[PDB]
């Protein structure tokens, strides 16, 4: 749960970084995707 | 220890300045660290005395 | 459950100082109109001399993460360590801010702390940090927690300056531990709460408790 | 009382004083003193548990 | 040694100072860093040295 909270805060920071920009560039999209895959794994772990 | 302080300051200078221009990330990090440890400024720049 | 501070709550910023081997509690205070500079109002001798709390009360208007604050500047939430808070003076409706002037004669790197008319810029935003390892960044700020306040604009701590003979408050590079003691959180509609200005009418007879007019022979 | 989980404040029964850490003495950090003297105080601190 | 330490510190801070193009663009971080550096080092001291 603690790691999930840290990851959630990092993802919120990333969203705030990209909030003003009209479109997310490819590098930001790839980083978002990596973070989302990790979060998916963590959610599956908690579910199990 | 001004002598050792000068060596460490020289390393930080080479870390923050590259090819005649300031590296903003390193410069900001270094400034924040220096102010968080004010003793790095020497006794002269001490706030109180 | 442990009580948590939330936005729109009324608080007082309290610090402690050892004077003549006695622990004295002082609240951050400011008048706003006619004097923007902040000072310290002692509150330990309240049993003998009541303090002037009306100018000590502050309201937590907003609480944002640093990135959210940056976005907002470019363009009831629980407080969390590491967030930046906006404090509005209850009386004057001004905002606690780190001023660019400095009247300190001891510290050459310190800045004056006072009130600012508007909430524009970063001078009126302060970041909360834990005072001990008991709490960490991202944790909710609990009532009675000791915390450190760092100016967003100046990167300085809200500091209690005892260098001179008098106890002063300023923004310096030396940290001071502050307590955000709660004054009020939320009042039920139509009910009376302490610290409110009101009138005391005689039943419903349109007669109110008062003192003699100004410049009266009874000295009011 | 449980090992690890329970947080307990130590109180001297006769006096009622609370077990706490002494106010960090100056120059201890410079001397490298990572140890804080323990004392019995009337009020203590919030992290005394 | 003292003069060299302070000269190196001033050099490091001047190199940490932001770039003119960033200042013209008005970046908040650049303005804040420059304000911090100006508060640290007075202009009169530089002129006197």
């Amino acid at each position: 749960v603690d790691y999930l909270l840290r990851l959630q805060e990092s993802i919120s920071d990333f969203y705030w970084y990209y909030s003003g920009k009209d479109v997310i560039e490819e590098q930001g999209k790839r980083n978002f995707s990596k973070a989302m895959s990790v979060a998916k794994q963590v959610f599956n772990s908690l579910t199990e | 220890n001004p002598c050792g302080g000068e060596r460490y300051l020289d390393f930080l200078r080479f870390a923050v300045f590259v090819n005649g221009e300031s590296v903003e990330e390193n410069a900001n990090v270094v400034v924040r660290l220096l102010i968080r440890k004010p003793e790095c400024f020497g006794p002269a720049l001490r706030g109180e005395g | 459950e442990v009580q948590f501070l939330r936005t729109d709550d009324e608080v007082v910023l309290q610090c402690s100082a050892t004077v003549l081997k006695e622990q004295l509690k002082l609240c951050l205070a400011a008048e706003g109109f006619g004097n923007r500079l902040c000072f310290l109002e002692p509150t330990s001798n309240a049993q003998n001399v009541p303090p002037d709390l009306a100018i000590c009360c502050f309201i937590l208007e907003q609480s944002l993460s640093v990135r959210a604050l940056q976005e907002m500047l470019a363009n009831h939430r629980t407080l969390l360590y590491g967030h930046a808070i906006l404090l509005r003076h209850a009386h004057s409706r001004m905002y606690l801010s780190c001023l660019t002037t400095s009247r300190s004669m001891t510290d050459k790197l310190a800045f004056d702390v006072g009130l600012q008319e508007d909430a524009t810029g970063e001078a009126c935003w302060w970041t909360m940090h834990p005072a001990s390892k008991q709490r960490s960044e991202g944790e909710k700020v609990r009532v009675g927690d000791d915390l450190i306040l760092v100016s967003v604009s100046s990167e300085r701590y809200l500091h209690l300056s005892t260098a001179s003979g008098e106890l002063q408050v300023d923004a310096s590079f030396m940290q001071t531990l502050w307590n955000m003691n709660p004054i009020c959180s939320g009042c039920e509609e139509g009910f009376v709460t302490g610290g409110h200005v009101l009138r005391l009418f005689h039943g419903h007879m349109d007669e109110c408790l008062t003192i003699s007019p100004s410049d009266s022979d009874d000295q009011r | 009382i449980k090992y690890g989980e329970s947080l307990c404040f130590v109180q001297h029964v006769a006096s009622g004083l609370w077990l706490t850490y002494a106010a960090p003495d100056p120059k201890a950090l410079r001397l490298g003193v990572l140890k804080k003297k323990a004392m019995l105080h009337q009020e203590g601190h919030m992290d005394d548990a | 040694a003292i003069m060299s330490f302070y000269a190196a510190l001033i050099d490091l801070l001047g190199r940490c100072a932001p770039e003119t193009h960033l200042i013209q663009a008005g970046k908040g971080e650049a303005l804040r860093i420059r304000a911090i550096l100006r508060s640290l080092v007075p202009l009169d001291d530089l002129v006197g040295i």
